[PDB]
RNA sequence: GGAGGUCAACAUCAAGAACUGUGGGCCUUUGCCUAUAGAACUUAUAACGAACAUGGUUCUUGCCUUUUACCAGAAC
RNA sequence: ACGAAUCUCUUUGCCUUUUGGCUUAGAUCAAGUGUAGUAUCUGUUCUUUGUAACAACUAAUGACCUCAGAGGCUCAAUUUGUUACAAUACAUUUUUUGGCAC
RNA sequence: UUUUAAGAACUAGAUACUAACACAUUUUU
RNA sequence: AUAAAUUUUUAAG
RNA sequence: GUAUGUAUUUAUUUU
């Protein structure tokens, strides 16, 4: 049990397309992978204020957070994705926009930015 | 990578494929409803499927009590109660 | 009673070039001197093995992010 | 008059919820990347003979009896078979392949 | 009571997670 | 009139 | 160098 590892051990058996094909009939009944959400540790870039108790989120702080794939595509063809970031001192949920055509995000429900 | 991505492996889930057909396991702390209840099978399934369901209505109704003050959340949580007691009530009548 | 045994137990196998017993004299048992009997196995281009491994500590190095694992010499 | 006791307040003393470590101040305050490791998915189509007649059959509750819960008795249209009738073929004189039209 | 998901077949092709590790970057036009 | 030949890999952080 | 942590009671203890 090697941290970098070349081999696992198979069934003497395990036609694997036919693995494929069973495991992607399995992969509809599960919770987990169905979930259409996401879950990310990642950073503030732009840092924050809390709407709730007014908590400063200072500069770039670690979190656990959520990724969303948003049904939106910016232009003909581009990802955007949506990510949540609950506030240390309250229950609360901030959501971010990634706009690709200006680099930089912007922000709603939640939490507004400083100047 | 979280086990969220281990777990969900093809070569997780090809022994679970096999114990389905050699034994007793496959668990039913996967699936999820199943959303239709008359649509489910022999009674000693749907039996595991109630559990399934009044152990989730073990842990919100402890979730209620509690002080943590937000009302709001409470109150959808409160109509996530219903709707799974609702649930509930549905497994067994089909019972 | 003889031949054996891919049987066992208990002794002994690295030292003043070296073992043990005994007789006699001196000191006062030890120890020294003298006399006598028997010494299997192992030793001189030195050793029980006409063969040949590993480990510990301490130093010197060699790889070189760090520890196991290591590089090659020495002493115990 | 002082001795004695309780309550209240002020001052002094004690100090009461009174900074609990070391290493290069432990390092850094970025239009920036490299490098190493682990794992596989999204779309579409399809699926979920009639009528009439005759004959036969169709769990729960209560009460009574017997035996050591069981047995018996009473009480609040559907299926099968047979028979008959009707429906599912064609152009050369009497019907529907016209002798009509101007 | 309410409710629709599950099975069979076909298609082309690349994408997620982790940063604890290293970050004088120098330099020839 | 020269015959002079080092290496070599795994885990964890 | 891919954290870690908490909970996952089904079978009913004499009034
Ligand atoms: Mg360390
Ligand atoms: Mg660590
Ligand atoms: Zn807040």
């Amino acid at each position: 049990s090697e941290r970098k590892a070349i081999n696992k051990y198979y069934p003497p058996d395990y036609n694997p397309l036919e693995a494929e094909k069973l495991s992607r009939k399995m992969a509809k009944k599960l919770k987990t992978m169905n979930k259409s959400h996401a879950s990310i540790r990642l950073m503030t870039p732009f840092s924050m204020r809390c709407l709730e108790c007014n908590e400063y989120i200072p500069k770039s702080r670690k979190f656990n957070g959520k990724k969303e794939l948003l049904k939106e595509k910016y232009l003909d063809s581009i990802k955007i994705y949506r990510l949540t970031i609950s506030c240390p001192r309250c229950a609360n949920s901030i959501a971010f926009r990634t706009d690709p055509g200006n680099s930089d995000y912007v922000m709603e429900v939640g939490g507004v930015r400083n100047y | 990578s979280r086990n969220v991505d281990k777990a969900n492996s093809v070569l997780v889930r090809f022994q679970e494929q096999q114990a389905e057909s050699a034994g007793g396991y496959k668990d039913y702390s996967r699936y999820q409803r199943p959303r239709n209840v008359s649509k489910v099978k022999s009674i000693k399934e749907a039996n595991e499927w109630k559990r399934q369901v009044s152990k989730e209505i073990k842990q919100k109704s402890t979730r209620i009590y509690d002080p943590s003050l937000n009302e709001m959340q409470i109150a959808e949580l409160n109509d996530e109660l219903n709707n799974l007691f609702k649930e509930w009530k549905r497994w067994q009548w089909h019972i």
